[PDB]
Protein backbone atom coordinates (compact mmCIF):
# COMPACT_ATOMS: atom_id res chain seq x y z
CA UNK A 1 0.00 0.00 0.00
CA UNK A 2 0.90 3.69 0.01
CA UNK A 3 3.40 4.93 2.57
CA UNK A 4 2.09 7.66 4.87
CA UNK A 5 2.31 9.18 8.35
CA UNK A 6 0.64 6.05 9.76
CA UNK A 7 3.19 3.45 8.58
CA UNK A 8 6.22 5.76 8.84
CA UNK A 9 8.23 3.60 11.28
CA UNK A 10 8.32 0.80 8.65
CA UNK A 11 11.11 2.72 6.93
CA UNK A 12 13.43 1.80 9.82
CA UNK A 13 12.81 -1.91 10.16
CA UNK A 14 15.18 -4.53 8.82
CA UNK A 15 13.44 -5.14 5.48
CA UNK A 16 15.64 -3.53 2.86
CA UNK A 17 13.95 -0.70 1.01
CA UNK A 18 14.86 2.19 -1.26
CA UNK A 19 13.26 5.52 -1.90
CA UNK A 20 13.55 6.66 -5.51
CA UNK A 21 13.12 10.32 -6.40
CA UNK A 22 13.17 11.33 -10.10
CA UNK A 23 12.59 15.08 -9.66
CA UNK A 24 16.14 15.98 -10.72
CA UNK A 25 16.56 13.47 -13.59
CA UNK A 26 15.49 15.80 -16.45
CA UNK A 27 16.70 19.35 -15.72
CA UNK A 28 16.46 22.31 -18.11
CA UNK A 29 17.01 26.03 -18.36
CA UNK A 30 14.38 27.84 -20.46
CA UNK A 31 15.65 30.59 -22.80
CA UNK A 32 14.80 32.74 -25.81
CA UNK A 33 16.06 31.97 -29.30
CA UNK A 34 17.41 34.54 -31.75
CA UNK A 35 13.97 34.64 -33.41
CA UNK A 36 12.39 35.25 -30.00
CA UNK A 37 10.94 31.77 -29.45
CA UNK A 38 11.52 29.72 -26.34
CA UNK A 39 13.88 26.75 -26.15
CA UNK A 40 15.14 24.42 -23.47
CA UNK A 41 18.75 23.55 -22.76
CA UNK A 42 19.22 20.44 -20.67
CA UNK A 43 21.77 20.18 -17.87
CA UNK A 44 23.04 17.11 -16.09
CA UNK A 45 20.59 15.41 -13.72
CA UNK A 46 20.54 12.54 -11.22
CA UNK A 47 18.42 9.78 -9.78
CA UNK A 48 18.20 9.97 -5.97
CA UNK A 49 17.98 6.40 -4.66
CA UNK A 50 18.23 6.22 -0.89
CA UNK A 51 18.17 3.45 1.72
CA UNK A 52 16.58 5.31 4.69
CA UNK A 53 17.73 2.74 7.25
CA UNK A 54 21.44 2.89 6.41
CA UNK A 55 21.88 6.23 4.65
CA UNK A 56 23.08 4.62 1.40
CA UNK A 57 22.57 7.07 -1.52
CA UNK A 58 23.19 5.47 -5.00
CA UNK A 59 23.35 8.82 -6.99
CA UNK A 60 23.06 7.89 -10.66
CA UNK A 61 24.20 10.88 -12.69
CA UNK A 62 22.12 11.46 -15.83
CA UNK A 63 24.30 13.07 -18.46
CA UNK A 64 22.74 15.40 -21.02
CA UNK A 65 23.79 13.00 -23.84
CA UNK A 66 21.01 10.58 -22.80
CA UNK A 67 18.50 13.08 -24.22
CA UNK A 68 20.21 13.65 -27.58
CA UNK A 69 17.70 13.17 -30.41
CA UNK A 70 14.91 11.99 -28.15
CA UNK A 71 11.34 13.30 -28.01
CA UNK A 72 8.94 13.70 -25.09
CA UNK A 73 11.82 13.94 -22.63
CA UNK A 74 9.74 14.40 -19.46
CA UNK A 75 8.07 11.07 -20.33
CA UNK A 76 11.36 9.41 -21.27
CA UNK A 77 12.93 10.59 -18.00
CA UNK A 78 10.54 8.41 -16.02
CA UNK A 79 11.41 5.31 -18.09
CA UNK A 80 15.17 6.11 -17.94
CA UNK A 81 14.79 6.36 -14.16
CA UNK A 82 13.09 2.99 -14.03
CA UNK A 83 15.68 1.43 -16.39
CA UNK A 84 18.53 2.64 -14.15
CA UNK A 85 16.82 1.55 -10.89
CA UNK A 86 16.20 -1.93 -12.35
CA UNK A 87 19.83 -2.12 -13.47
CA UNK A 88 20.97 -1.12 -9.97
CA UNK A 89 18.86 -3.85 -8.40
CA UNK A 90 20.16 -6.45 -10.90
CA UNK A 91 23.74 -5.42 -10.08
CA UNK A 92 23.07 -5.87 -6.43
CA UNK A 93 23.68 -9.44 -4.73
CA UNK A 94 20.39 -11.14 -3.98
CA UNK A 95 20.71 -10.55 -0.21
CA UNK A 96 21.34 -6.84 -0.91
CA UNK A 97 18.28 -6.32 -3.19
CA UNK A 98 15.37 -4.33 -1.72
CA UNK A 99 12.08 -5.93 -0.77
CA UNK A 100 10.31 -2.60 -1.51
CA UNK A 101 10.97 0.43 -3.71
CA UNK A 102 9.03 3.53 -2.67
CA UNK A 103 8.72 6.14 -5.41
CA UNK A 104 8.25 9.74 -4.39
CA UNK A 105 6.02 10.55 -7.39
CA UNK A 106 3.15 8.30 -8.45
CA UNK A 107 3.98 8.70 -12.13
CA UNK A 108 7.02 6.45 -11.55
CA UNK A 109 4.82 3.48 -10.65
CA UNK A 110 4.02 2.02 -14.08
CA UNK A 111 7.51 2.60 -15.57
CA UNK A 112 9.18 0.95 -12.55
CA UNK A 113 6.64 -1.88 -12.36
CA UNK A 114 7.26 -2.66 -16.04
CA UNK A 115 11.02 -2.54 -15.67
CA UNK A 116 10.84 -4.68 -12.52
CA UNK A 117 8.73 -7.49 -13.98
CA UNK A 118 11.67 -9.88 -13.48
CA UNK A 119 11.46 -9.12 -9.72
CA UNK A 120 7.86 -10.06 -8.82
CA UNK A 121 8.70 -10.26 -5.09
CA UNK A 122 9.86 -6.59 -5.01
CA UNK A 123 6.95 -4.34 -4.06
CA UNK A 124 6.65 -0.99 -5.83
CA UNK A 125 4.92 1.51 -3.54
CA UNK A 126 3.79 5.11 -3.79
CA UNK A 127 3.79 7.53 -0.90
CA UNK A 128 1.48 10.19 0.53
CA UNK A 129 4.45 12.04 2.04
CA UNK A 130 5.70 15.27 0.46
CA UNK A 131 9.35 14.39 0.90
CA UNK A 132 11.91 17.12 0.20
CA UNK A 133 14.33 15.02 -1.84
CA UNK A 134 14.18 17.49 -4.73
CA UNK A 135 16.45 19.70 -2.61
CA UNK A 136 19.28 17.14 -2.96
CA UNK A 137 20.86 19.41 -5.54
CA UNK A 138 21.16 22.08 -2.81
CA UNK A 139 23.77 19.85 -1.16
CA UNK A 140 27.00 21.37 -2.49
CA UNK A 141 29.12 18.21 -2.97
CA UNK A 142 26.10 16.44 -4.72
CA UNK A 143 25.45 19.38 -7.05
CA UNK A 144 29.17 19.65 -7.84
CA UNK A 145 29.60 16.03 -8.87
CA UNK A 146 26.46 16.07 -11.05
CA UNK A 147 27.44 19.23 -12.91
CA UNK A 148 31.06 18.14 -13.49
CA UNK A 149 30.18 14.74 -14.99
CA UNK A 150 31.20 14.16 -18.60
CA UNK A 151 29.55 10.73 -18.95
CA UNK A 152 27.02 8.54 -17.12
CA UNK A 153 28.35 7.89 -13.62
CA UNK A 154 27.19 6.25 -10.36
CA UNK A 155 28.46 8.00 -7.22
CA UNK A 156 28.11 6.44 -3.71
CA UNK A 157 27.54 8.70 -0.62
CA UNK A 158 26.37 8.18 2.96
CA UNK A 159 23.71 10.88 3.23
CA UNK A 160 23.85 10.57 7.04
CA UNK A 161 27.64 11.02 7.26
CA UNK A 162 28.45 8.89 10.42
CA UNK A 163 25.40 10.15 12.38
CA UNK A 164 24.34 6.53 12.89
CA UNK A 165 27.30 6.02 15.25
CA UNK A 166 25.38 8.21 17.71
CA UNK A 167 21.68 8.34 16.69
CA UNK A 168 19.10 5.98 15.32
CA UNK A 169 17.90 5.73 11.72
CA UNK A 170 14.58 7.28 12.65
CA UNK A 171 16.35 10.30 14.13
CA UNK A 172 18.78 10.51 11.20
CA UNK A 173 15.99 10.49 8.64
CA UNK A 174 14.17 13.19 10.60
CA UNK A 175 17.30 15.35 10.65
CA UNK A 176 17.84 14.77 6.91
CA UNK A 177 14.27 15.64 6.00
CA UNK A 178 14.46 18.77 8.14
CA UNK A 179 17.68 19.95 6.51
CA UNK A 180 16.27 19.25 3.08
CA UNK A 181 12.92 20.85 3.83
CA UNK A 182 14.88 23.93 4.95
CA UNK A 183 17.10 24.05 1.89
CA UNK A 184 13.95 23.70 -0.28
CA UNK A 185 11.93 26.55 1.27
CA UNK A 186 14.80 29.05 1.59
CA UNK A 187 18.10 27.74 0.28
CA UNK A 188 20.00 30.93 1.06
CA UNK A 189 19.00 31.05 4.72
CA UNK A 190 19.47 27.29 5.15
CA UNK A 191 23.03 27.45 3.83
CA UNK A 192 23.85 30.51 5.94
CA UNK A 193 22.88 28.52 9.05
CA UNK A 194 25.04 25.49 8.25
CA UNK A 195 28.23 27.39 7.35
CA UNK A 196 27.90 30.57 9.45
CA UNK A 197 30.59 29.33 11.85
CA UNK A 198 34.12 29.14 10.39
CA UNK A 199 35.34 26.74 13.08
CA UNK A 200 32.88 23.95 12.07
CA UNK A 201 34.12 22.05 9.03
CA UNK A 202 32.87 19.38 6.62
CA UNK A 203 35.12 16.22 6.51
CA UNK A 204 36.60 15.62 3.02
CA UNK A 205 34.25 12.54 2.41
CA UNK A 206 31.13 13.85 4.39
CA UNK A 207 28.30 16.05 3.12
CA UNK A 208 27.35 18.03 6.23
CA UNK A 209 29.31 19.85 8.94
CA UNK A 210 30.88 18.07 11.92
CA UNK A 211 28.45 19.37 14.56
CA UNK A 212 28.60 18.12 18.10
CA UNK A 213 25.33 16.81 19.52
CA UNK A 214 24.62 20.16 21.15
CA UNK A 215 25.30 22.13 17.99
CA UNK A 216 22.95 19.82 16.09
CA UNK A 217 20.19 20.76 18.51
CA UNK A 218 20.79 24.45 17.85
CA UNK A 219 21.04 23.85 14.10
CA UNK A 220 17.82 21.81 14.05
CA UNK A 221 16.03 24.54 15.98
CA UNK A 222 17.30 27.17 13.55
CA UNK A 223 16.05 25.02 10.67
CA UNK A 224 12.60 24.56 12.24
CA UNK A 225 12.29 28.32 12.73
CA UNK A 226 13.27 28.98 9.10
CA UNK A 227 10.53 26.64 7.90
CA UNK A 228 7.68 28.10 9.97
CA UNK A 229 8.50 31.70 9.01
CA UNK A 230 8.45 30.90 5.31
CA UNK A 231 5.12 29.16 5.90
CA UNK A 232 3.52 32.23 7.48
CA UNK A 233 4.80 34.27 4.53
CA UNK A 234 3.43 31.76 2.01
CA UNK A 235 -0.11 31.96 3.37
CA UNK A 236 -0.28 35.25 5.28
CA UNK A 237 -1.09 33.48 8.57
CA UNK B 1 -35.75 -22.20 -39.73
CA UNK B 2 -35.25 -24.23 -36.51
CA UNK B 3 -37.14 -24.64 -33.26
CA UNK B 4 -36.27 -24.96 -29.58
CA UNK B 5 -39.27 -26.63 -27.91
CA UNK B 6 -40.01 -26.47 -24.20
CA UNK B 7 -41.47 -29.37 -22.23
CA UNK B 8 -43.37 -26.91 -20.02
CA UNK B 9 -42.99 -23.66 -18.09
CA UNK B 10 -43.62 -24.56 -14.42
CA UNK B 11 -42.25 -21.34 -12.93
CA UNK B 12 -42.73 -17.71 -13.89
CA UNK B 13 -39.74 -16.54 -15.88
CA UNK B 14 -38.57 -13.92 -18.33
CA UNK B 15 -37.12 -15.77 -21.34
CA UNK B 16 -34.72 -14.08 -23.71
CA UNK B 17 -33.79 -15.29 -27.16
CA UNK B 18 -30.89 -13.23 -28.57
CA UNK B 19 -31.86 -9.55 -28.09
CA UNK B 20 -35.58 -10.39 -27.63
CA UNK B 21 -37.42 -11.24 -24.42
CA UNK B 22 -40.84 -12.58 -23.39
CA UNK B 23 -42.56 -12.97 -20.01
CA UNK B 24 -44.01 -16.42 -19.30
CA UNK B 25 -46.39 -17.07 -16.42
CA UNK B 26 -46.18 -19.95 -13.94
CA UNK B 27 -47.57 -23.07 -15.69
CA UNK B 28 -48.55 -21.02 -18.73
CA UNK B 29 -49.06 -23.29 -21.76
CA UNK B 30 -45.76 -22.54 -23.41
CA UNK B 31 -43.86 -24.97 -25.60
CA UNK B 32 -41.04 -23.08 -27.16
CA UNK B 33 -39.57 -20.83 -29.80
CA UNK B 34 -39.85 -21.43 -33.57
CA UNK B 35 -38.52 -19.78 -36.74
CA UNK B 36 -35.01 -19.33 -35.28
CA UNK B 37 -32.69 -18.17 -38.10
CA UNK B 38 -30.16 -20.70 -39.29
CA UNK B 39 -26.57 -19.65 -39.79
CA UNK B 40 -25.78 -17.84 -36.55
CA UNK B 41 -25.21 -18.85 -32.98
CA UNK B 42 -28.02 -18.02 -30.61
CA UNK B 43 -28.51 -17.61 -26.89
CA UNK B 44 -31.61 -18.51 -24.89
CA UNK B 45 -31.67 -17.06 -21.38
CA UNK B 46 -33.71 -16.92 -18.24
CA UNK B 47 -34.49 -14.71 -15.29
CA UNK B 48 -36.90 -16.12 -12.76
CA UNK B 49 -39.65 -13.89 -11.43
CA UNK B 50 -38.70 -14.69 -7.84
CA UNK B 51 -34.90 -14.23 -8.13
CA UNK B 52 -33.79 -11.25 -10.20
CA UNK B 53 -30.34 -12.60 -9.28
CA UNK B 54 -28.66 -15.22 -11.47
CA UNK B 55 -29.55 -14.58 -15.05
CA UNK B 56 -28.42 -17.70 -16.90
CA UNK B 57 -28.65 -19.21 -20.35
CA UNK B 58 -27.38 -21.39 -23.17
CA UNK B 59 -25.38 -20.63 -26.29
CA UNK B 60 -26.31 -22.95 -29.15
CA UNK B 61 -26.28 -23.51 -32.92
CA UNK B 62 -29.22 -25.46 -34.36
CA UNK B 63 -27.02 -26.81 -37.17
CA UNK B 64 -25.28 -28.83 -34.44
CA UNK B 65 -28.27 -30.79 -33.17
CA UNK B 66 -31.84 -30.72 -31.97
CA UNK B 67 -32.12 -28.90 -28.63
CA UNK B 68 -34.97 -28.42 -26.17
CA UNK B 69 -35.61 -26.90 -22.73
CA UNK B 70 -37.01 -28.64 -19.69
CA UNK B 71 -37.39 -27.31 -16.16
CA UNK B 72 -35.59 -29.31 -13.45
CA UNK B 73 -37.40 -28.96 -10.08
CA UNK B 74 -34.41 -30.36 -8.19
CA UNK B 75 -31.74 -27.97 -9.50
CA UNK B 76 -34.30 -25.24 -9.92
CA UNK B 77 -33.61 -24.17 -13.44
CA UNK B 78 -34.57 -24.43 -17.06
CA UNK B 79 -32.07 -26.85 -18.64
CA UNK B 80 -31.06 -27.22 -22.27
CA UNK B 81 -30.95 -30.82 -23.51
CA UNK B 82 -30.17 -32.54 -26.83
CA UNK B 83 -32.61 -34.98 -28.45
CA UNK B 84 -30.69 -37.57 -30.48
CA UNK B 85 -33.84 -39.13 -32.03
CA UNK B 86 -34.64 -36.95 -35.02
CA UNK B 87 -38.10 -38.46 -35.53
CA UNK B 88 -39.13 -38.13 -31.88
CA UNK B 89 -38.08 -34.47 -32.06
CA UNK B 90 -39.84 -33.58 -35.33
CA UNK B 91 -42.99 -35.18 -33.93
CA UNK B 92 -42.92 -33.22 -30.67
CA UNK B 93 -42.32 -29.95 -32.52
CA UNK B 94 -44.92 -30.62 -35.21
CA UNK B 95 -47.52 -31.27 -32.48
CA UNK B 96 -46.58 -28.07 -30.59
CA UNK B 97 -46.67 -25.96 -33.76
CA UNK B 98 -50.02 -27.48 -34.73
CA UNK B 99 -51.30 -26.45 -31.31
CA UNK B 100 -49.79 -22.96 -31.90
CA UNK B 101 -48.09 -23.10 -28.50
CA UNK B 102 -44.76 -21.59 -29.69
CA UNK B 103 -43.54 -18.01 -29.99
CA UNK B 104 -41.97 -16.95 -33.26
CA UNK B 105 -38.44 -15.57 -33.40
CA UNK B 106 -39.53 -12.01 -34.07
CA UNK B 107 -37.01 -10.99 -36.72
CA UNK B 108 -37.72 -7.85 -38.72
CA UNK B 109 -36.47 -8.32 -42.27
CA UNK B 110 -34.69 -4.94 -42.42
CA UNK B 111 -32.82 -5.82 -39.22
CA UNK B 112 -29.24 -7.07 -39.20
CA UNK B 113 -28.67 -6.51 -35.49
CA UNK B 114 -28.05 -10.12 -34.46
CA UNK B 115 -25.78 -10.82 -37.41
CA UNK B 116 -23.80 -7.72 -36.60
CA UNK B 117 -23.37 -8.67 -32.94
CA UNK B 118 -22.38 -12.30 -33.71
CA UNK B 119 -20.51 -11.88 -37.05
CA UNK B 120 -17.31 -13.56 -35.82
CA UNK B 121 -18.75 -15.68 -33.00
CA UNK B 122 -18.41 -19.39 -33.74
CA UNK B 123 -19.89 -22.18 -31.62
CA UNK B 124 -16.63 -24.13 -31.63
CA UNK B 125 -14.76 -21.17 -30.10
CA UNK B 126 -17.53 -20.68 -27.50
CA UNK B 127 -17.03 -24.31 -26.47
CA UNK B 128 -13.32 -23.75 -25.82
CA UNK B 129 -14.08 -20.72 -23.64
CA UNK B 130 -16.92 -22.64 -21.89
CA UNK B 131 -15.55 -26.15 -21.41
CA UNK B 132 -18.20 -28.86 -21.08
CA UNK B 133 -17.50 -31.24 -23.94
CA UNK B 134 -20.36 -33.67 -23.29
CA UNK B 135 -22.80 -31.00 -24.48
CA UNK B 136 -23.01 -29.23 -27.85
CA UNK B 137 -24.37 -26.04 -26.24
CA UNK B 138 -22.78 -23.83 -23.55
CA UNK B 139 -24.17 -22.66 -20.19
CA UNK B 140 -23.23 -19.18 -18.92
CA UNK B 141 -24.52 -17.20 -15.92
CA UNK B 142 -24.07 -13.93 -14.04
CA UNK B 143 -21.75 -15.38 -11.39
CA UNK B 144 -19.24 -17.38 -13.47
CA UNK B 145 -15.71 -16.06 -13.01
CA UNK B 146 -12.98 -15.87 -15.61
CA UNK B 147 -9.66 -17.72 -15.55
CA UNK B 148 -7.84 -14.40 -15.14
CA UNK B 149 -10.14 -13.47 -12.24
CA UNK B 150 -9.39 -16.88 -10.68
CA UNK B 151 -5.64 -16.17 -10.78
CA UNK B 152 -5.90 -13.05 -8.56
CA UNK B 153 -12.06 -21.01 -7.60
CA UNK B 154 -13.82 -23.89 -9.41
CA UNK B 155 -12.05 -24.56 -12.75
CA UNK B 156 -14.90 -26.59 -14.29
CA UNK B 157 -17.20 -23.54 -14.12
CA UNK B 158 -14.81 -20.87 -15.44
CA UNK B 159 -14.82 -18.63 -18.51
CA UNK B 160 -11.54 -19.47 -20.24
CA UNK B 161 -11.06 -16.18 -22.04
CA UNK B 162 -7.60 -15.35 -23.33
CA UNK B 163 -5.62 -13.64 -20.57
CA UNK B 164 -4.58 -10.08 -21.44
CA UNK B 165 -2.35 -8.19 -18.99
CA UNK B 166 -0.61 -4.99 -20.06
CA UNK B 167 2.03 -5.24 -17.29
CA UNK B 168 3.24 -8.78 -17.92
CA UNK B 169 6.25 -10.44 -19.47
CA UNK B 170 3.95 -11.69 -22.25
CA UNK B 171 3.11 -8.08 -23.10
CA UNK B 172 6.57 -6.54 -22.70
CA UNK B 173 9.70 -7.60 -24.58
CA UNK B 174 12.88 -7.34 -22.48
CA UNK B 175 14.71 -4.23 -23.66
CA UNK B 176 11.51 -2.75 -25.17
CA UNK B 177 9.84 -1.90 -21.84
CA UNK B 178 8.81 1.67 -22.62
CA UNK B 179 8.29 0.98 -26.31
CA UNK B 180 5.98 -2.02 -25.80
CA UNK B 181 4.06 -0.44 -22.90
CA UNK B 182 3.26 2.76 -24.76
CA UNK B 183 2.70 1.01 -28.17
CA UNK B 184 1.12 -2.39 -27.73
CA UNK B 185 1.35 -3.36 -31.44
CA UNK B 186 3.83 -6.19 -30.83
CA UNK B 187 1.53 -7.60 -28.13
CA UNK B 188 -1.53 -7.24 -30.41
CA UNK B 189 -0.06 -8.38 -33.75
CA UNK B 190 2.65 -10.90 -32.84
CA UNK B 191 1.68 -12.33 -29.44
CA UNK B 192 -2.11 -12.33 -29.71
CA UNK B 193 -3.12 -12.21 -33.37
CA UNK B 194 -0.37 -14.32 -34.96
CA UNK B 195 0.44 -16.42 -31.91
CA UNK B 196 -2.73 -17.15 -29.92
CA UNK B 197 -5.81 -16.20 -31.95
CA UNK B 198 -4.24 -16.97 -35.36
CA UNK B 199 -6.37 -14.31 -37.13
CA UNK B 200 -8.44 -11.21 -36.42
CA UNK B 201 -11.73 -13.12 -36.91
CA UNK B 202 -11.12 -15.30 -33.81
CA UNK B 203 -10.05 -12.19 -31.86
CA UNK B 204 -13.26 -10.40 -32.86
CA UNK B 205 -15.27 -13.55 -32.06
CA UNK B 206 -14.02 -13.61 -28.46
CA UNK B 207 -14.49 -9.86 -28.07
CA UNK B 208 -18.10 -10.19 -29.31
CA UNK B 209 -18.82 -13.21 -27.09
CA UNK B 210 -17.45 -11.35 -24.05
CA UNK B 211 -19.69 -8.35 -24.76
CA UNK B 212 -22.82 -10.48 -25.15
CA UNK B 213 -22.18 -12.33 -21.88
CA UNK B 214 -21.66 -8.99 -20.13
CA UNK B 215 -24.90 -7.62 -21.61
CA UNK B 216 -27.17 -10.60 -21.23
CA UNK B 217 -25.93 -11.93 -17.91
CA UNK B 218 -24.23 -8.98 -16.21
CA UNK B 219 -21.12 -11.13 -16.18
CA UNK B 220 -18.49 -8.82 -14.75
CA UNK B 221 -15.44 -10.77 -15.88
CA UNK B 222 -16.81 -10.79 -19.41
CA UNK B 223 -17.09 -7.03 -19.33
CA UNK B 224 -13.48 -6.80 -18.15
CA UNK B 225 -12.46 -8.98 -21.08
CA UNK B 226 -14.46 -6.96 -23.67
CA UNK B 227 -12.82 -3.71 -22.55
CA UNK B 228 -9.34 -5.23 -22.44
CA UNK B 229 -9.61 -6.49 -26.00
CA UNK B 230 -10.79 -3.05 -27.14
CA UNK B 231 -8.02 -1.28 -25.26
CA UNK B 232 -5.32 -3.57 -26.68
CA UNK B 233 -6.32 -2.57 -30.22
CA UNK B 234 -6.75 1.13 -29.49
CA UNK B 235 -3.38 1.25 -27.65
CA UNK B 236 -1.57 -0.17 -30.72
CA UNK B 237 -0.05 2.29 -33.17
CA UNK B 238 0.00 -0.34 -35.92
CA UNK B 239 -3.26 -2.15 -36.66
CA UNK B 240 -4.31 -3.63 -40.04
CA UNK B 241 -6.68 -1.18 -41.67
CA UNK B 242 -9.33 -3.86 -42.16
CA UNK B 243 -9.38 -4.55 -38.44
CA UNK B 244 -9.95 -0.90 -37.54
CA UNK B 245 -12.84 -0.55 -39.93
CA UNK B 246 -14.38 -3.79 -38.67
CA UNK B 247 -13.86 -2.80 -35.01
CA UNK B 248 -15.71 0.46 -35.59
CA UNK B 249 -18.68 -1.55 -36.94
CA UNK B 250 -18.52 -4.11 -34.12
CA UNK B 251 -18.51 -1.52 -31.32
CA UNK B 252 -21.18 0.63 -33.02
CA UNK B 253 -23.69 -2.21 -32.88
CA UNK B 254 -22.72 -3.17 -29.32
CA UNK B 255 -23.23 0.41 -28.16
CA UNK B 256 -26.45 0.62 -30.18
CA UNK B 257 -27.93 -2.50 -28.57
CA UNK B 258 -26.85 -1.83 -24.96
CA UNK B 259 -29.76 -0.99 -22.63
CA UNK B 260 -29.65 2.75 -21.92
CA UNK B 261 -30.01 2.10 -18.18
CA UNK B 262 -26.96 -0.22 -18.00
CA UNK B 263 -24.35 2.14 -19.46
CA UNK B 264 -23.27 3.03 -15.90
CA UNK B 265 -21.90 -0.42 -15.01
CA UNK B 266 -21.25 -1.91 -18.46
CA UNK B 267 -19.10 0.93 -19.84
CA UNK B 268 -15.70 1.69 -18.33
CA UNK B 269 -15.09 5.45 -18.46
CA UNK B 270 -11.30 5.22 -18.61
CA UNK B 271 -11.17 2.75 -21.46
CA UNK B 272 -13.71 4.58 -23.62
CA UNK B 273 -12.25 8.05 -23.08
CA UNK B 274 -8.72 6.75 -23.71
CA UNK B 275 -9.86 4.82 -26.77
CA UNK B 276 -11.98 7.54 -28.41
CA UNK B 277 -9.89 10.60 -27.48
CA UNK B 278 -6.26 9.76 -26.45
CA UNK B 279 -5.22 6.51 -28.10
CA UNK B 280 -3.50 5.91 -31.39
CA UNK B 281 -6.93 5.08 -32.83
CA UNK B 282 -8.81 8.10 -31.45
CA UNK B 283 -9.52 8.99 -35.10
CA UNK B 284 -10.31 5.52 -36.42
CA UNK B 285 -13.70 4.85 -34.80
CA UNK B 286 -15.97 7.47 -36.33
CA UNK B 287 -19.19 5.50 -36.15
CA UNK B 288 -18.54 4.37 -32.58
CA UNK B 289 -17.49 7.88 -31.50
CA UNK B 290 -20.67 9.37 -32.98
CA UNK B 291 -23.09 6.95 -31.35
CA UNK B 292 -21.27 7.22 -27.99
CA UNK B 293 -21.43 11.04 -28.09
CA UNK B 294 -25.15 11.19 -29.02
CA UNK B 295 -26.25 8.53 -26.50
CA UNK B 296 -23.82 8.58 -23.52
CA UNK B 297 -22.24 12.05 -23.49
CA UNK B 298 -22.28 11.83 -19.68
CA UNK B 299 -19.82 8.95 -19.56
CA UNK B 300 -17.44 11.08 -21.62
C1 LIG C 1 26.22 3.11 -1.61
C2 LIG C 1 27.01 2.84 -0.36
C3 LIG C 1 27.12 3.82 0.61
C4 LIG C 1 27.67 3.55 1.85
C5 LIG C 1 28.12 2.29 2.13
C6 LIG C 1 28.07 1.30 1.17
C7 LIG C 1 27.55 1.57 -0.09
C8 LIG C 1 27.69 0.56 -1.21
C9 LIG C 1 26.38 -0.19 -1.52
N1 LIG C 1 25.33 0.17 -0.82
O1 LIG C 1 26.35 -1.09 -2.36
Amino acid sequence: GAMNSSNYAELFNNDIKLFVDDTNVYRVTVHKTFEGNVATKAINGCIFTLNPKTGHLFLKIIHTSVWAGQKRLSQLAKWKTAEEVSALVRSLPKEEQPKQIIVTRKAMLDPLEVHMLDFPNIAIRPTELRLPFSAAMSIDKLSDVVMKATEPQMVLFNIYDDWLDRISSYTAFSRLTLLLRALKTNEESAKMILLSDPTITIKSYHLWPSFTDEQWITIESQMRDLILTEYGRKYNV
Amino acid sequence: MNTVPFTSAPIEVTIGIDQYSFNVKENQPFHGIKDIPIGHVHVIHFQHADNSSMRYGYWFDCRMGNFYIQYDPKDGLYKMMEERDGAKFENIVHNFKERQMMVSYPKIDEDDTWYNLTEFVQMDKIRKIVRKDENQFSYVDSSMTTVQENELSDPAHSLNYTVINFKSREAIRPGHEMEDFLDKSYYLNTVMLQGIFKNSSNYFGELQFAFLNAMFFGNYGSSLQWHAMIELICSSATVPKHMLDKLDEILYYQIKTLPEQYSDILLNERVWNICLYSSFQKNSLHNTEKIMENKYPELL
